[PDB]
């Protein structure tokens, strides 16, 4: 017992979590939800070979995100906390690494071009003076 | 059976604003890390700069165990976001965005040679044989 | 004369004397390009499947392709043909690139 | 459908006349010149850092939006007018024009009376312009 | 001359020049060539030659597993393991990041008084100077160790004879600053 | 043929005889770990270099549109009658300008030399 | 005499050679160390 401390309960519990890569958009509606409670739902299917894993957009929150699973052994990654008391925690360890992707094919690169004229807003250019200055 | 074609449902949802921040701290592969042998832990920014800009100094079970130090991931999170996804009794996922991503790298404990001592080694550039003949003098 | 200076400067061009072959000017096609920020190149490879070089473990960047960005090093990626297929698509097109 | 052999030896010869009527004989001249103006110049003043000062109040200076005029010649009586690439060659003068940016100069006297003041634009120099450039008269 | 391939890296951002080398086979015997070819770095505002696993060492790696895995990414070819470890046999001296940068700051022009002044100047220098366009913010250092081996797995692959030695008439190697360059940096 | 690291500090293990047991051993430059045989072989090199250049040919070599396709030699595993055909041309030098080829089917990345 | 070899009949393929080192030098340069400097 010391401040300095990590709870290595989580550890010793082999809690298996999952990190995921999404894209900037899902996390911008994510934000705008405010955590109303839902944002979506996490749909999986096995077959008899193969696996298939998805997302599926709130029809509220609008107003398909397939996933990608990746190799995880080439690291070991584990999420460790800290709180305002200043008591260290150990969350678990990540055992299964997967990747979002949008279902859009053609139409998405639109929404990238206005993230474009998005992200284009704050860089500024030199302009013309048609008279000199009084 | 049930688990040929296992079929549930996950809630999700995120959490606005918490008491406690969330980070990421990785080792390495090759490490060989042990949690079983971590009776005591110690996490304290360093003093070799005299505090948030500062690297983190991590100790296992006092000086007898392994020490490492800690460094902030250099990738910004201006376009990437990472959640952690932990179980629940409830169920219901919830999302902990990322504060900041931790990096930690072993340092062994022993004999270490030292700068002033070292300019005195460095005559044998290349004249230097029976190289385990120096830490038997230190 | 080098065998890359094919339409980019003319080979008959040259001063005589103490220049010759320092001294060129160039073809009739020849656009020098200007510059660009590499910042949506680099922003549409990480909305892609390019791992972070900071982020990709260790043992997993020999099998893979480097991506090089303007000449920094700025990650690995696994399908290298279908990403020259999307990066000549859009270099065509001339609406993200 | 397809160019047959016949009509390519003025197909291609049509094509390349629309790019030189496009772009010209000297554009890398002229783009390399328009990016420069249009940026680069702007980059560079908003890159440098922001000069501090000491005494105690602090004054801090920051540089903002760059402007640039068209070309401008002023004579003895000190009257601005728009001066002509070849009154420019005629009277040996120097083609150029002057160059704008708007300065914020904030105040801090340890009361927080932190009122910066807006300084508009003011005249810092005059760059040479490239004839037919988009900064340019012609 | 002594120096028998070069890793040149002249660098800038929106300049520096890197001189990572390699030794030829000048010496012989147990004298010099008791090891084999030793690979070494110039770096542009100190004024000496200091080895490239030491400038590893000082950029915060104790570890050499995670130095060869930067030098070399495939453990199965034993080849650049076997040129490498000659610099690893002259790394000895120097085994945690402190005494590297002390190292590095001392072999400069004008050395710090003490540590305080040696080490900061050594990070400041491999901080803002080293490779600027990888890194110039404080936290950018694996990055900066990622494309530094990088450089060294060229240098071994040149060394061993799969890339073929770049030329600098090469047009493809080569840039044209025109009006806009030029006057932005007098400017 | 090759060298392995340390499970203590990751360092490197030269190999050494003890004065006491009469066996080979690896050693770290600071640790009480030390190896056991099965690589009894420690400066192995080929100094002829007649090392096999069918090792270190990338199986995408195939998706490059400037080198050779031919059809008279089908590929020997897969079957297919096209294949890519190159030399070698590295840094070496006397070397024989022999054909490695390569298969041009996809998800087949065969290679071999005539 | 300190590097004694043991010649193969030419027969075989190897056509290999065994140098060592005896008690000439064995009854600061170490070993292993000596034997690679001596085969540079
Ligand atoms: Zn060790
Ligand atoms: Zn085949």
């Amino acid at each position: 017992a010391e401040r300095g401390e990590l709870d290595l309960t989580g550890a010793k519990q082999n809690t298996g979590v999952w990190l995921v890569k999404v894209p900037k958009y899902l996390s911008q509606q994510w934000a705008k939800a405010s955590g109303r409670g839902e944002v979506g739902k996490l749909r999986i299917a096995k077959t008899q070979g193969r696996t298939e894993v998805s997302f599926t957009l709130n029809e509220d929150l609008a107003n398909e995100h397939p996933f990608v699973l990746q190799s995880v052994g080439g690291q070991t990654l584990t999420v460790f906390t800290e709180s305002s008391s200043d008591k260290l925690s150990l969350e678990g360890i990540v055992v299964q690494r997967a990747e979002c992707r949008p279902a859009a094919s053609e139409n998405y690169m639109r929404l990238k071009r206005l993230q474009i004229e998005e992200s284009s807003k704050p860089v500024r250019l030199s302009q013309q003076l048609d008279k000199v200055v009084t | 059976g049930p688990s040929s074609q296992n079929v549930t449902e996950y809630v999700v949802r995120v959490p606005k604003n918490t008491t406690k921040k969330y980070n990421i701290m990785a080792f390495n592969a090759a490490d060989k890390v042990n949690f079983a042998t971590w009776n005591q832990a110690r996490l304290e920014r360093d003093l070799s700069n005299k505090p948030e800009d500062q690297p983190w100094l991590l100790r296992v079970n006092g000086k007898s165990g392994r020490k490492f130090k800690g460094i902030k991931k250099g990738g910004v999170t201006e376009n990437t976001s990472y959640y952690i996804f932990t179980q629940c009794p409830d169920g219901a996922f919830e999302a902990f965005p990322v504060h900041n991503w931790y990096n930690f790298t072993p340092l062994a404990r022993h004999r270490t040679l030292t700068a002033e001592e070292a300019e005195e080694e460095w005559e044998r550039r290349n004249k230097v044989l029976n190289h385990f003949s120096i830490m038997q003098q230190r | 004369l080098h065998n890359t200076l094919w339409g980019m400067v003319c080979p008959a061009e040259t001063p005589e004397g103490h220049a010759v072959g320092l001294v060129k000017n160039l073809a009739l096609m020849a656009y020098i390009s200007v510059g660009s920020q590499p910042s949506p190149i680099l922003e549409f490879l990480e909305e892609w499947s390019m791992e972070n070089l900071e982020e990709i473990s260790p043992a997993a960047i020999a099998d893979a392709t480097k991506i090089f960005v303007n000449g920094c090093w700025v990650g690995i990626h696994k399908d290298p043909e279908q990403l020259m297929n999307t990066l000549r698509k859009l270099r065509r097109q001339m609406d993200i690139i | 459908d397809e160019i047959t052999p016949d009509l390519w030896q003025e197909a291609c010869w049509i094509v390349i006349s629309s790019y030189f009527d496009e772009k010209g004989l000297v554009r890398q001249q002229l783009d390399s010149f328009d990016e420069f103006i249009q940026m680069s110049v702007q980059r560079i003043v908003e890159d440098a850092p922001p000069i501090d000062l000491q005494a105690p109040p602090r004054y801090l200076l920051k540089f903002e939006q760059i402007y640039l005029s068209k070309p401008t010649h002023w004579e003895r009586d000190g009257a601005p007018s728009p001066m002509m690439p070849n009154e420019a060659r005629l009277r040996n003068l120097t083609y150029s024009a002057p160059l704008y940016v708007d300065i914020t100069k904030t105040v801090i006297k340890e009361g927080e009376e932190q009122l910066q003041t807006q300084h508009q634009k003011t005249f810092i120099g005059k760059i040479p312009i490239m004839l037919r450039s988009t900064y340019c008269l012609l | 001359s002594k120096y028998a391939y070069t890793g040149e890296c002249r660098s800038c951002l929106e300049t520096s020049t890197i001189w990572v080398s390699m030794l030829a086979r000048g010496g012989q015997g147990a004298k010099k060539s008791a090891i084999g070819q030793r690979i070494v770095a110039t770096l542009p505002y100190i004024k000496q030659e200091v080895p490239i696993i030491i400038v590893f060492r000082a950029l915060g790696f104790v570890s050499d597993r995670d130095i060869l895995e930067h030098i070399i990414y495939d453990f199965e070819d034993p080849e650049m393991m076997e040129m490498v470890k000659p610099s690893l046999d002259e790394a000895f001296v120097i085994q945690e990041q402190n005494v590297a940068l002390n190292f590095i700051g001392s072999r400069g022009a004008k050395p710090g008084v003490t540590k305080e002044k040696r080490i900061k100047y050594a990070k400041e220098v491999l901080q803002k100077e080293m490779l600027p366009h990888v890194g110039v913010s404080d936290f950018c250092e694996t990055k900066k160790a990622y494309f530094l081996g990088y450089m060294v797995h060229r240098l071994l692959l040149a060394a061993l004879g799969r890339r073929e030695l770049d030329d600098r008439d090469h047009y493809g190697n080569k840039r044209l600053d025109l009006a806009g360059p030029l006057l932005a940096f007098l400017f | 043929v090759g060298i392995r690291f340390c499970q203590e500090c990751n360092n490197m293990l030269y190999p050494k005889e003890d004065k006491e047991n009469r066996i080979l051993l690896y050693a770290c430059r600071n640790c009480d770990y030390q190896q056991e045989a099965d690589n009894s072989c420690i400066y192995v090199n080929k100094i002829t270099h007649e090392v096999d250049e069918l090792t270190q040919i990338i199986a995408d070599v195939s998706q490059d549109p400037t080198l050779p396709r031919t059809e008279d030699h089908p590929c020997q595993k897969c079957g297919h009658k096209e294949a890519v055909f190159f030399q070698s041309h590295s840094a070496r030098a006397e070397d024989a300008m022999r054909l490695y080829y390569v298969c041009t089917a996809p998800h087949c990345g065969h290679r071999w030399t005539e | 005499d300190d590097l004694n070899c043991i010649f193969n009949d030419d027969n075989a393929e190897k056509l290999v050679l065994r140098i060592r080192i005896m008690n000439s030098d064995e009854n600061k340069m170490d070993d292993d160390v000596f034997l690679r400097c001596i085969e540079s």
